[PDB]
């Protein structure tokens, strides 16, 4: 997560030579989507990006206290000039190249320094497992070596498909199939 | 957030103590982050985040 | 219309009547669950506010 | 048109700009992005080096954990020539003379007995309290003392703060440097960063004079556009457009965004290779060109093996 | 000859509908010999046109002026004397719409043929006596050269 | 805790620039020049030393 | 299982008919998470979180 | 400043990727009226709609008309009003 | 961005994007001709999607026609003030209408309205003509194309330059906020039916 | 962006 | 142990063959794609990585005028050896012109 409440699960660790290196020689560190922004409206993440870039380029430490910037002295026109004096672009963009091809991307990418956090939220295969002594289907029961429940609504949806035999498989052939002896009389 | 909880890991006996090796103080912070001196226990690392739709795996709340 | 018009009215009608016949629900469909889910899966989406 | 080899060998030229130790900057006229990117991506991930892989601890009594110390020792550049050594065939714990190097970080911290009056400075109270990398002792095995002189196999930077100790605390481990490429793990990369950039061009489409030239003089980077006096007026002329950061600042001012044509010069890359010190930087660019040839030769050998004809 | 159209036009207006695409510009032209009109999208990055200019316009169905077979495949490794080498700007696109101003009358006074050169559109409206060759889904070429006098 | 050996983004050895950074800051340099005069040019490396809270002097107080 | 076999995919709760589909397997080296395309997680009502 | 198609946010809005022309009008123009349970936010027992304001004040700002965007931030009255409107939807989702 | 009118690819970019959209197509890749043959062989962004369609529709089946309407309207491409030319309806030549002919795009921009979850689009017509596996290949291949146009040639981002307001129209906002502080009493007298006295 | 010492 | 698979299209068609190069990425797959496309006898040459979890590339080469598509691929490789060899020879002989100007300038 960042500090503007925008969680992102780690999807893929992309190798460094494939990362789009900038014009200054920097690869990025975390790639973030532009498609978390228009529905969630975290303008504070963009100003934090421009401000962390303009603070690491100057040695400064920047005040991000709420209600200190008005509309007559904007938060994007302040750190914009802080990036204009530092040589970079007034809008926080830097001309990234590519790493998978070799040539320049045609729209200049918004890059900056954003303080990420790591959440405590940390990150089941069954074959010939142990059955229970009553109703000898696989056990389950909030522990190890337990099978996967099919379920009432899965019975429902799989009858709605029309596949009677996958239901026969997953509901009779793979759990507690037994041979029984009856006198036909 | 997995951060730096405490300084005395040897004489405290909690069940789970999520520690982050090398956290960093944030460069862009409000004045209340220093009025309470939260740099005793910082919670995250800075990161060079580039906002780009570059890869294909970078969609629907993933990164 | 200065285009091709490769087909006439009779072949157009035969196309549409054939696609009406081929779009009949095939026997064995189990339409009862499809009518019990169509009024059951947006039953979860009917928010009171 | 097709690949005229004598159009390439006529228009290609490398112009070295700066080369001190552990840095290099050179140009490349007339190579295309699909070869220059191959050089860049072979520097970052294909040129092999030596780095620590196994760590055999005895008594890590320190505060730095047993896992974090091994990971911290992995990222220390070893000043061994990679070309002398071979890859380890998989599954050998004790490599031979050719496979592996060794070290031993054996530091014990103690109080300073003398000159310890009314002071709290750590340099005056403690001996061996900052475990630097100059505490690593190279332990040659087999006949490795003969291949390399006294003082060749060595950590590069000899100032890297590994741990930090207090009295009673000890670190007595033993290392095993291996060979690997820079994409198996990032600790094997030889280069800080290797990159390129096209040389920009700036073309004053209109002669600008007066204070508008000073307003132009500060939109670009310091050193790109120079303001000179020609009989009472101050006209601007570009001078070394290599210095430009390409920050597009002139396309914010309104009257002056239609007088310069800020673009790039095609196929005029400006590399920069900064080594971490394992090999000199102009030997890392040579053994990055020579890896792409090996990747070609292996597939030509496979084509010779498929079709005998 | 495989020529389907030939006239010398004259640009009178550029982008009146306001939709200003980058690297593509509208050209409301009018003929001078005839009384036809023209909407043309050219590539300004490659071949710039400003208003008031006059240009030759040829719409062929083949580049091979001799041995007409219009195979419909581009080979850059073939150098053959063709029709493209006389002119400066050569496009290649289908005709997709022919819709005139008819009132229950075949081949009326106004007939509009719509050509789409891979996305860059073109209206060619005029007397229907000239536009006989254009049918729907007919791979025609556009050949063009600007002449100043 | 302790300064990382390599910078995270691009792997410049920055672990040998911490004691000489405190030495420049005690000699009245500013942090915009104590990161300049150590050879840290890209802001991904200047991030690593400016924003670093050396959390092992506080952690070694609890010493046996 | 190989790179053409069928696994039957299930994300509970299943409220409608496309909430259990049968995807062809593909064996990807050194992973821990299942991996889906973006067209399918509008049917399964998934959020990749 | 920069318009469609050269604007990225207008391309995500208008080509149906994400968002709508209400989120971007809140970003670059006003937040508009705060409607709380269908109405303006509640007056107190003393007629002060919020302690910054006079009892029964006529101005539209007193009753929740925000008129400040997210591009330049909202002053602390409108921030409190907007948090009332946020907690309304969050509570109504969490209960029902 | 790609199927907009302004894109122009050269030969090597086109032949990279087409093969990024595909993967182990069993046959010859049936490429197209340049849309501009001289001065330079420039392709178009629409011909890359068209090449992809002609290659993913099966071998014996002829490609599909289509027409319709897209999600971006005609009022969204306007920048100047439109002038009304006498004999030209601007929707005849507009980017609203996706006018695919013989499986080839000849007009229009592809949106959510043609390959999203929105009905009556390209990947739905390919479902109700060719079947299921072809209409799965259309979504898969148009995903692989539209990402490998962003890796390689034109990357997409979200600055602050694209949310800002111009300084001349930002004065026309601070003069309506200033009028909006005087809205008070005139809305209460009309709420309580009181006279002006 | 120092000028090259090996001139053209 | 092998490192290269040739996959014919329709068995008899040796004009289209998709070279599956093992242990690769966009380093050689994009430098080869630049060199094979510099052949006029090649109608189409594109590559793709299979999946980033894997480390092999596809490389489609398909020709016109009846050439088997291993001859633009041998010419695709040798004309990259001859490019890296010339880049190496103009690099090692331009470093030396720099070292021998750093030496004989004021020393
Ligand atoms: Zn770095």
């Amino acid at each position: 997560a960042s500090r503007h409440g925008q969680k992102g699960i780690l999807s893929r660790l992309w190798p460094a030579e494939d990362m789009p290196f900038t014009e200054s020689g920097m690869v990025p560190d975390i790639l973030f989507n532009p498609h978390g922004f228009p529905s969630r409206m975290t303008i504070g993440m963009l100003i934090e990006s421009m401000a962390g870039k303009s603070a690491a380029l100057h040695g400064l430490c920047h005040d991000a206290t709420p209600f200190i910037f008005s509309e007559e002295n904007s938060a994007l026109e302040y750190f914009g000039e802080m990036l204009k004096a530092a040589g970079y672009n007034f809008y926080g963009t830097e001309r990234l190249y590519s790493g998978i091809s070799g040539l320049e991307l045609e729209a200049d990418i918004f890059i900056g320094v954003v303080y990420y956090q790591r959440l405590r939220h940390m990150v089941q295969v069954r074959t010939t497992g142990a059955r229970d002594r009553v109703t000898n289907q696989p056990i389950g029961g909030r522990n190890v070596q337990g099978g996967i429940r099919f379920g009432e609504m899965e019975r429902d949806a799989l009858l709605a498909h029309g596949t009677s035999f996958l239901l026969h498989d997953r509901l009779f052939n793979c759990s507690d199939r037994s041979v029984a002896h009856v006198c036909v009389k | 957030t997995m951060g730096f909880p405490l300084l005395t890991y040897q004489d405290r006996s909690d069940n789970k103590l999520y520690r982050l090796q090398t956290p960093q103080s944030p460069l862009v912070r409000p004045s209340m982050y220093d009025y309470y001196d939260m740099d005793n226990y910082p919670i995250g690392t800075n990161a060079i985040v580039a906002v780009i739709s570059y890869t294909g795996y970078d969609m629907e709340d993933a990164m | 219309s200065y285009e091709k018009s490769e087909l006439s009215l009779d072949r157009l009608r035969t196309l549409l009547q054939l696609k009406w016949q081929r779009s009949l629900c095939e026997p064995g469909e189990a339409v009862g669950l499809l009518a019990a889910q169509s009024i059951g899966e947006p039953s979860t989406q009917m928010t009171l506010n | 048109d097709a690949w005229d080899q004598d159009r390439f060998e006529k228009n290609f030229r490398v112009d070295v700009v700066h080369m001190d130790e552990n840095s290099l900057e050179f140009d490349m006229v007339g190579i295309d992005a699909a070869i220059a990117n191959a050089f860049r991506r072979i520097l970052l991930a294909e040129v092999p080096t030596m780095a620590v892989e196994k760590v055999l601890v005895y008594n890590n009594t320190s505060i730095v954990q047993d896992e974090i110390l091994a990971h911290r020792l992995g990222l220390i550049p070893i000043h061994a020539d990679p070309r002398l050594f071979e890859y380890r065939n998989q599954g050998d714990e004790e490599g031979t003379e050719i496979d592996t190097l060794q070290f031993r970080l054996q530091v014990r911290c103690t109080r300073n007995p003398h000159a310890a009056k009314d002071s709290s400075d750590p340099n005056e109270l403690y001996v061996n309290h900052k475990v630097y990398t100059r505490h690593m002792t190279w332990i040659p095995l087999g006949n490795q003392a003969d291949l390399f002189p006294e003082g060749t196999i060595r950590p590069v930077h000899d100032d890297i703060l590994i741990a930090q100790l207090r009295p009673g605390q000890e670190i007595d481990l033993l290392m095993h440097c291996v060979k690997g490429i820079g994409k198996d793990h990032a600790k094997f990369s030889p280069v800080a960063t290797a990159s390129y950039r096209l040389l920009p061009d700036i073309t004053l489409l209109e002669p600008v004079e007066g204070e508008a030239a000073e307003e132009l003089s500060r939109c670009f980077s310091p050193g790109v556009i120079e303001v000179q006096e020609v009989q009472g007026k101050k006209v601007a002329r570009v001078a070394n457009p290599r210095l430009d950061t390409f920050s597009r600042e002139i396309f914010r001012n309104e009257k002056l965004k239609k007088v310069v044509r800020l673009a790039r010069v095609r196929d005029h890359y400006i590399f920069s290779v900064e080594s971490t010190g394992v090999l000199p930087p102009d030997v890392l660019v040579s053994e990055a060109i020579k890896v792409l040839m090996g990747k070609c030769r292996r597939f030509l050998d496979e084509l010779d093996a498929v079709q005998m004809d | 000859a495989g020529i389907l159209f030939e006239d010398i036009f004259d640009v009178k207006d550029i982008d009146p509908e306001g939709k200003k695409f980058d690297r593509v510009s509208r050209l409301h032209c009018e003929s001078e010999s005839f009384k036809m009109d023209l909407i043309l999208d050219v590539n300004i990055q490659i071949y710039p046109v400003d208003l008031g200019d006059k240009f030759r316009l040829v719409i062929a169905s083949t580049l091979y002026e001799d041995g007409t077979l219009d195979d419909g495949e581009y080979n850059p490794t073939d150098d053959r004397p063709s029709r493209a080498d006389q002119f400066e700007y050569v496009m290649y696109g289908k005709v997709y719409r022919i819709e005139g101003d008819e009132t229950s009358t075949e081949a009326a006074t106004r007939l509009s043929a719509y050509v789409s050169y891979g996305g860059l559109l073109m209206r060619l409206q005029g007397d229907a006596n000239n536009l006989h060759g254009f049918e729907v889904d007919s791979r025609v070429y556009l050949l063009m050269k600007k002449l100043a006098f | 805790m302790i300064i990382p050996v390599r910078c995270f983004t691009c792997g410049k050895i920055v672990g040998n620039k911490w004691e000489a950074y405190l030495g420049l800051l005690q000699a009245e340099y500013t942090e915009g020049d104590a990161l300049d005069a150590l050879g840290l040019k890209r802001y991904c490396c200047r991030r690593m030393l400016l924003a670093h809270v050396d959390l092992i002097e506080k952690l070694l107080n609890y010493a046996p | 299982v190989k790179n053409g076999d069928i696994l039957l995919l299930n994300r509970q709760p299943t409220l409608h008919r496309p909430s259990i589909q049968a995807h062809r397997a593909r064996i990807l080296p050194e992973e821990k998470v299942l991996r889906l395309h973006y067209a399918n997680c509008k049917a399964y009502n998934a959020d990749f979180d | 400043h920069r318009q469609f198609p050269e604007n990225s946010l207008q391309m995500m809005v208008q080509s149906g990727a994400k968002g709508s022309t209400v989120n971007t009008m809140q970003i670059s123009c006003l937040l508009g009226q705060i409607e709380l349970e269908g109405r303006r936010p509640p007056l107190m027992a003393s007629g002060k709609s919020l302690p910054c304001f006079e009892p029964y004040e006529f101005t539209p700002r007193a009753g929740g008309f925000v008129t400040g965007r997210f591009l330049t931030g909202i002053k602390p009255p409108e921030f409190f009003f907007h948090c009332m409107a946020g907690r309304e939807g969050l509570v109504d989702t969490a209960v029902k | 961005s790609m199927t907009t009118r302004g894109c122009f690819f050269t030969r090597e970019h086109y032949m990279e994007l087409v093969y990024r959209g595909l993967t182990d197509k069993v046959g010859r890749v049936k490429l197209l001709s340049p849309s501009i043959l001289k001065p330079f062989p420039l392709w178009t962004g629409k011909q890359v999607v068209s090449t992809l369609l002609i290659n993913i529709i099966p071998e014996d089946h002829i490609p599909l026609n289509l027409s319709g309407k897209a999600k971006i309207t005609g009022k969204a491409w306007v920048k100047e003030t439109p002038r009304s030319v006498p004999g030209f309806n601007p929707d005849s030549m507009c980017e609203s209408q996706v006018i695919i002919r013989e499986g080839e795009l000849l007009c229009g921009v592809l949106d959510k309205a043609h390959y999203g979850s929105s009905a009556y689009g390209l990947v739905h017509c390919c479902y109700e003509i060719y079947g299921g596996e072809t209409s799965g290949k259309v979504l898969t291949c148009l995903a692989r194309l539209f990402t490998a146009y962003l890796q390689l040639y034109r990357g997409f981002t979200l600055g602050v330059e694209d949310i800002l307001v111009k300084p001349k129209a930002d004065v026309k906002r601070q003069r309506i906020i200033e009028e909006s502080t005087h809205c008070g009493p005139q809305a209460v007298r009309a709420a309580l039916n009181l006279p002006e006295a | 962006g120092n000028p090259p010492v090996t001139g053209p | 142990k092998t490192a290269l698979e040739m996959v014919q299209a329709a068995g008899t068609d040796r004009h289209c063959v998709t070279f599956v190069l093992h242990e690769e990425d966009h380093t050689l797959g994009n430098s080869l794609r630049y060199m094979i496309m510099k052949n006029p006898e090649v109608e189409f040459c594109g590559y793709t990585t299979t999946h980033p979890s894997e480390s092999k590339i596809n490389l489609r080469i398909q020709t016109r005028g009846t050439l088997p598509a291993v001859e633009p691929f041998q010419r695709g490789l040798n004309e990259l050896m001859n490019v890296c060899q010339h880049v190496l020879d103009k690099f090692e002989a331009s470093i030396k012109d720099y070292k021998d100007q750093k030496a004989s300038r004021n020393e």
